[PDB]
């Protein structure tokens, strides 16, 4: 009975990838606004106040 | 009324008896739906071939049938457009409704217009092939032979070229003659899915239908394209393809008692051809001012272009496009062979920009080519070798594209010129690299507020090498090299990359903010 | 309520059903080889020497949507498949037109007509009674009112000079319904399968007629979108086979193409569970017979409708064989609402009866002296099978190319239809590799992104370039010797033999030649063995192991096997 | 008016079909780019809309797959107000916002 039971693979892979393009899409979100900010930070101070 | 007799019903022609005068061409209607055309006639009798069938018509000897005295002529009805129909005009698949007002009436046969009548050829006509477009330009009123082997990519470049209309105002016609219904369907599937349904009809005379209507089948396409054309429209027709119409012909000529010839052929099948497809071209003002683009497509076989009816179609167009077989099995799509291929229009169909652009690639081509079959011993002449094994490379890179991509003709042009500036070296076979690149610059010259000027500027004028350099310089390449640094991690190392880009200007900070913002991959300074 | 569903289910309906019957795992343990074997052969999976592989495979059948789906409605009340735009039949009408035979000819003969209560129309069916037998003519020109001549749709003898024919004023017509499944007739209906001719039972239909209310009802057609599972390694991995397109078996004499189509008609019969229409043209009487009790011993044979136009009948018969196999196919779709796979065999000998009878009836001949309406003649064959809302029609037509003439107008005819070329190779089969298909020459349009996987497609290319790239190096060893290569190209030969010879595949029709007991291999598993061999894991077997096994695993624990007999031995 | 200049650039996609669909209004406070997923085939767009008549924020996400889909989801970008009817896919059972294929759709810029 053991040896017969398998992991599936049409399943896994739709789900892993629909949680790899959601993980992807909030990591870039979250790396663009950080990166800006640096941009921002970088280019914000008066010259002679 | 009826004024015919049947009389025998043999051979799949009708041999009406009736004291009329006959005229070759003259609509004979069976029934409100069924009619057929004279092809031979005396002062007592004539043969008649059909065009329609009827389940509830059943045509036999002594059945009545009037002779309306009228040529056969196809009506012009407005829901043409996004739609199939048959030489009948009867609509076969439609997306409007039709207002049974006939906008015009023309004959199949009509004579080709004069040489007065006509101008030179001098605008480009897109194809969305970036070999095609930049080394066998087609002209607005060009004839343009697609000849090659079964499954090898005519009827795609083909529907490429019909494609790159989507924003130019071009009217398209597609003749199918003995064409599979379900590829028709498909073809009709991917006009409406590529937004170019709207302006394009679909003539369709399927395998098994009469000889007579896939006979008359491009000369209905013709009268169509000819009706748009009086209105001054550019129209494109593509014939798919126009060895079926020669085998329709045959058929029809030896079922009708006429003599074989060469290649059991009738004796005028030249002619049959020429006074077709003489029919394009581009015309003046006073008689239209439009022009008519023709692509028909022949088949050969195993490679056999000295076929009867491929060299009769060649010695009438005014050029070729060559797919070769070989090439397609390598995996080269589209396979197009530039050695065999031809446009005697040349440079005189390019723009200025674009002769420009891709002048002197055909002989750098030849010369690799060359260089590659014949390298022989290890030792190397000189750095020109590498010279050659570069930019010989990075054309055929260019070449290769993927199906149905259609790639604008500024952004072809500003891609040879890259490459002519070697800002292509650093190239190693990465797809994404040149996919990227294609990309960033049909978005900056389609959507950007001074990419879409700096594209009028590129269509309509002709500039020259120092202008070209500052717009490179100073927009295109910061934009390009941005836009590359971020997705090509390799081209922090590679060597050329970094010889080629850098004195160039760094724009990231504002490249972040558009694309922050929800701006394409293209935009540079703001959209118009 | 069990009753009560069982109450709309006939005898041999619920026996049917026994089929799509959920086996737990916990019962499958408890089975013996013998009992899972015959759940295989059930099944259609194939014969399985191995337990846990056994199970495996029966649940991942079972597993399968379709096969749930199925199961779950066979515990339901029967559903009607309701028949939209069904086949209508012939109507009734009586003998109206009566004449006799005016002139004499081989296979031609002229009809003058005495009396009419209506005109004749083309293609129409006279008959004649000669000593009790009954021969049909069919219309081919009519020369004027009271005047036709006929070509004869079987033999001939028996025919002269006055002899009375009668017409209906009707092409000719076919007895078409559920119970020609298992029977074997001609293209007219005439039975071939026992002498004492039990008759089909169903409604006259006439082949010839579409029964279209208009044409633009032929282009609501829906273009091949899916796969259809063979089975069979090469077929499955390089060369997709579209469900409501064509595919061409191609090839010489002897190749192999007959095995192919039994193999192909049990594998849609059991594992995909429809219904399997074979049309003869120009069937030789032994081979015909051949297969007819083949398809009786193999158990394929009570769901395959079989017509066969002889070679020893006129031209005008076996013209009609692919027409009246078509109308089989098309009734069974439109009626009962079952996915058809249709076998033809031959079209060249298809092509060749309507050159003979366009030769007959005083017609100019084309070029080669084919008939002026080959191509027109092809497209009418060829039109009639589609894939509409009511189901599929697949079709898989062998062809004999002459002497390898690729160029021929035949040949040049039937590619402007296929969908798939399958070509066999004379000296692949004379090297013992079977299927003996050809990877390099044949090539499938369902091979893209479109229809497959990017996995699927990378496989398929990376075969394809091994195989060529071993193909070339192979001369080079045959001339310098195998020492020549470099480090790379002696593993790239490796790779590509290893490669060539998984291919090879043993079927279960094929029992009778080898002996070797057949297998079926999912498109997963070919899959899976082909990757493992293209990276070069089972490099260290030797070559024979490869030949004519199922899956990867087998090639594994044979060597194994062999090399712990080797160690015990010493 | 302040609308005038909006008028000329509004984009009008719509399908003659007609299924049950979920109907968005307002503003577009933020859009990212576009991914990807099946076999490089579709177009992956997550959204966030500012309602119109409540101003709450909503999360969806869009999917292309023709030519023309993607042209028009392309047309969306920030602070661009939109008419959207989306017809919900079977794929939002694996994702933590509901995933929508575009109907009909107006887009003022
Ligand atoms: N650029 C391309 N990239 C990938 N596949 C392509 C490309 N162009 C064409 N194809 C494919 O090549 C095949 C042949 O294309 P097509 O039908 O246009 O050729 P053809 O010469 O008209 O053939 P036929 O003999 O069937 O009329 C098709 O499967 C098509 O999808
Ligand atoms: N899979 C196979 N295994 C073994 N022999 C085969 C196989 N396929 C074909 N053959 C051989 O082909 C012969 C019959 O040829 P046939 O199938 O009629 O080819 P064709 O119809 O192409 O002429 C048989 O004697 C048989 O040995
Ligand atoms: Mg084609
Ligand atoms: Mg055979």
């Amino acid at each position: 009975i053991n040896q017969t039971k398998e992991i599936d693979v049409n399943s896994k892979i739709v789900k892993t990838e629909l949680e790899y393009v959601e993980e992807d899409s909030r990591l870039r979100k979250e790396k663009i606004e950080l990166i800006q900010k640096n941009y921002d930070n970088l280019n914000a101070k008066p010259l002679v106040g | 009324m009826k004024n015919l007799k049947i009389t025998a019903i043999k051979d799949n022609l009708i041999f009406v008896e009736g004291e009329h005068q006959f005229s070759f061409l003259e609509i004979i209607k069976f029934s409100d739906k069924v009619e057929g055309v004279v092809l031979k006639a005396n002062d007592r009798s004539a043969i008649v071939a059909i065009l329609n069938e009827d389940k509830d018509l059943n045509l036999t000897v002594g059945s009545l049938a009037e002779a309306t005295g009228e040529l056969y002529k196809i009506p012009i009805y407005d829901n043409y457009l996004g739609s199939i129909i048959n030489v009948l005009g009867e609509s076969l698949v439609k997306q409007y409704e039709r207002t049974n007002v006939a906008l015009d009436k023309k004959y199949v046969f009509t004579e080709a217009q004069p040489i007065f009548t006509r101008s030179a050829v001098n605008e480009p006509l897109v194809t969305g092939i970036t070999v095609v477009d930049g080394v066998l330009p087609v002209g607005r009123g060009q004839k343009e032979l697609i000849i090659g082997d079964r499954g090898t990519g005519k009827t795609a470049i083909a529907l490429n070229a019909m494609l790159a209309q989507e924003n130019t105002d071009v009217i398209n016609i597609f003749i199918a003659i003995g064409k599979k219904r379900d590829e028709i369907v498909e073809i009709y599937g991917t006009f409406k899915k590529h937004n170019i349904l709207h302006k394009s009809i679909i003539v369709s005379a399927a395998s098994d239908d009469a000889v007579a209507a896939r006979y008359l089948a491009p000369y209905a396409g013709m009268a169509i394209a000819e009706f748009f054309q009086q209105i001054g429209k550019d129209v494109l027709v593509v014939m798919d393809d126009l060895t079926n119409h020669a085998d329709a012909y045959r058929e029809l000529s030896l079922l009708a008692g006429i003599a074989p010839a060469r290649e059991a052929y009738p004796g005028d099948i030249f002619y049959v051809h020429s006074s077709l497809l003489e029919r394009g071209g581009k015309y003046g003002p006073e008689f239209g001012g439009g022009s008519i683009t023709i692509l028909p497509i022949a088949q050969t076989l195993a490679g056999d272009i000295s076929g009867y009816i491929p060299t009769n179609l060649i010695s009438i167009t005014d050029g070729q496009i060559y797919t070769s077989a070989k090439l397609f099995n390598e995996g080269t799509r589209p396979a197009i062979d530039v050695n065999l291929s031809v446009s005697r229009l040349g440079s005189a169909a390019q723009s200025k920009f674009m002769a420009f652009a891709s002048s002197g690639l055909k002989k750098i081509y030849t010369e690799y080519k060359y260089l590659k079959r014949l390298s022989s011993f290890s030792s190397k002449i000189s750095n020109r070798d590498l010279e050659t094994l570069q930019k010989g490379k990075a054309f055929e890179s260019l070449i290769d594209q993927a199906e149905y991509e259609v790639i604008d003709y500024e952004t072809s042009a500003i891609l040879f010129l890259l490459l002519k500036k070697g800002f292509l070296n650093f190239y190693t076979e990465k797809t994404e690299a040149l996919k990227v690149i294609i990309g960033v610059i049909k978005v900056f010259l389609a959507k950007d507020v001074l990419g879409r000027k700096m594209r009028a500027i590129l269509v309509e004028h002709g500039i020259d090498s120092i202008v070209w350099n500052l717009y490179l310089n100073h927009m295109i390449l910061p934009l390009l090299k941005y836009h590359l640094l971020s997705e090509l991690q390799y081209l922090a190392t590679n060597r050329e990359f970094i010889k080629k880009f850098k004195d160039i200007r760094n724009d990231g900070r504002i490249l972040l903010a558009y694309e922050r913002k929800g701006y394409e991959r293209g935009i540079a300074y703001d959209y118009k | 309520d069990p009753e009560f569903v069982a109450s709309t289910y006939t005898e041999e309906e619920i026996i049917h059903n026994l089929l799509f019957k959920l086996y737990s795992v916990e019962q499958l343990a408890l089975f013996t080889i013998d009992q899972l074997n015959a759940l295989l052969f059930a099944r259609g999976l194939g014969l399985e020497k191995n337990k846990v592989r056994a199970i495996k495979s029966l649940l991942t059948l079972q597993t399968s949507y379709e096969f749930m789906e199925k199961s779950q409605a066979a515990l339901l009340p029967k559903v009607s498949f309701n028949p939209t735009n069904p086949l209508k039949p012939i109507e009734e009408k009586e003998f109206t037109i009566f004449g006799e035979i005016v002139e004499i000819r081989s296979q031609v003969y002229k009809i003058r007509i005495d009396k009419a209560e209506e005109e004749v129309l083309p293609k129409v069916i006279f008959y004649a009674d000669v000593n009790g037998k009954e021969i049909q003519l069919e219309v081919a020109d009519i020369f004027d009112k009271n005047l036709v001549s006929t070509f004869v749709l079987g033999n001939e003898t028996g025919l002269k000079i006055g002899t009375k024919v009668k017409s209906k004023n009707q092409s000719y017509a076919i007895k078409i319904s559920k119970r020609l499944l298992g029977r074997v007739i001609d293209p007219i209906g005439k039975i071939l399968d026992d002498s004492i001719a039990t008759p089909v039972h169903g409604n006259m239909y006439a082949p010839l007629e579409m029964q279209h209310d208009s044409e633009a009802t032929r282009y609501v057609v829906s273009p091949k979108n899916a796969i259809l599972e063979t089975g069979i390694k090469v077929i499955d991995v390089l060369l997709p086979i579209p469900k409501g397109g064509k595919t061409g078996l191609l090839g010489g004499a002897g190749v192999g193409k007959t095995v192919i189509v039994q193999e192909l008609i049990n594998a849609f019969i059991k594992f995909h569970d429809g219904v399997s229409v074979f049309a003869g043209i120009g069937e030789r009487i032994r081979e015909g017979h051949e297969l007819w009790k083949e398809a009786e011993a193999l158990g394929f044979l009570n769901k395959t409708a079989f017509i066969f136009g002889q070679m020893n009948e006129s031209p005008g018969l076996r013209f009609r064989s692919g027409i009246s196999g078509v109308k089989v196919a098309e009734y069974f779709r439109n009626n009962l609402g079952k996915s058809v796979l249709l076998f033809m065999d031959n079209i060249f000998r298809y092509v060749q009866a309507g050159s003979e009878i366009s030769s007959l009836l005083e017609k100019t001949p084309s070029a080669v002296g084919y008939q002026p309406t080959l191509f027109s003649e092809m497209g009418q064959l060829q039109e009639r099978i589609n894939s509409t809302k009511d189901g599929d029609i697949t079709s898989i037509q062998a062809m004999y190319i002459p002497a390898d003439d690729f160029t021929d107008p035949a040949a040049v005819a039937a590619f402007a239809h296929f969908d798939s070329t399958i070509i066999l190779s004379r000296q692949l089969a004379a090297e013992g590799v079977y299927p003996a298909i050809d990877p390099l020459e044949s090539n499938s349009k369902m091979l893209s992104i479109k229809y497959t996987s990017r996995e699927h497609l990378d496989i398929a290319k990376k075969t394809v370039q091994t195989l060529e790239k071993t193909k070339t190096l192979e001369d080079i060893i045959n001339i310098l010797g195998f020492d020549a290569l470099s480090e790379d190209d002696k593993k790239v030969v490796e790779v590509g033999r290893r490669l060539k010879w998984f291919l090879t595949q043993p079927f279960v029709v094929a029992e009778k030649f080898s002996g070797v007991p057949g297998k079926f291999v999912r498109l997963k598993d070919s899959l899976k063995g082909i990757k493992t061999i293209l990276d070069g894991d089972l490099n260290h077997i030797p070559v024979s192991y490869f030949s004519f096994v199922g899956v990867v695993e087998e090639i594994i624990e044979k060597f194994n096997l062999d090399a712990k007999k080797e160690a015990l031995k010493n | 008016n302040i609308f005038a200049n909006k008028i000329a650039n509004q984009k009008a996609y719509f399908k003659r079909d007609i299924k049950t669909v979920h109907t968005f209004l307002g503003r577009v406070n933020y859009i990212q780019r576009a991914s990807k997923f099946n076999d490089e085939k579709r177009v992956f767009r997550p959204l966030q809309i500012e309602l119109s008549g409540t101003n709450e924020i909503v999360d969806i996400y869009l999917e292309a797959t023709t030519y023309i889909s993607k042209k028009a989801l392309d047309e969306i970008r920030q602070n661009s107000y939109i008419f959207l009817e989306a017809k919900w896919l079977p794929e939002s059972n694996f994702l933590n916002n509901p995933l929508f294929e575009i109907q009909n759709i107006v887009i003022e810029n």
